[PDB]
């Protein structure tokens, strides 16, 4: 669900993207843990004050390049199951809809 | 007699319950240790050590009056 | 864990009283 190197689902917008957890941050010791990890804040990495005093992670967009790289805490990061596939596909299809509407 | 345990389904139509009396229960194998026919039971842990002591206490009274 | 204690105590006292 939540751990490092697994998968996720963030939503972004009326739609949800799929990523891979690469940092777990613990807010309470200002940290994150990192893998190729008990380490301060980068000097070039940081969180929006938002999520910096929640459980975020780093997550890298399958599908995207490598610079589409984000922090996302758990208001987005969603557990990974058979839910989470169905609403996936739910909001796929609901786009789907919208494109059709916006078409015909 | 044969007894199996019910098979993985989606959590979407999992239905979980979870009892009240915490002491005596007949539940099935379909367990959570702490269509409306595959509900696990939320055991509450320490219900399974009351079950197994009055189980064992049975056991002993059956041969022992 | 006391409940289970003095439920066993209460139980074993009937079941000597039962088998004196």
């Amino acid at each position: 669900e939540f751990a490092l190197g697994g998968r996720c689902l963030a939503f972004h917008g009326p739609l949800m993207y799929e990523a891979k957890i690469l940092k777990i941050w613990d807010p309470s010791s200002k940290m994150y843990t990192s893998i190729p990890k008990p380490q301060k804040l980068g000097e070039d990495e940081s969180i929006p004050e938002e999520i910096i005093n929640g459980k975020c992670f780093f997550i890298h967009y399958q599908g995207w390049k490598s610079s589409w790289d984000e922090w996302v805490g758990y208001d987005r990061i969603r557990a990974y199951n058979e839910e989470n596939i169905a609403m996936k596909k739910r909001l796929a299809n609901e786009a789907k809809e919208a494109k059709k509407s916006l078409l015909e | 007699k044969v007894w199996k345990k019910q098979r993985l389904i989606n959590k979407k139509n999992q239905l979980y319950y979870e009892p009240l009396q915490k002491i005596g229960y007949q539940n099935n194998g379909n367990i959570q240790i702490i269509n409306q026919d595959f509900k696990i039971t939320q055991i509450d842990e320490n219900s399974i050590k009351y079950d197994f002591f009055d189980k064992i206490y049975k056991s002993k009274m059956v041969q022992k009056r």
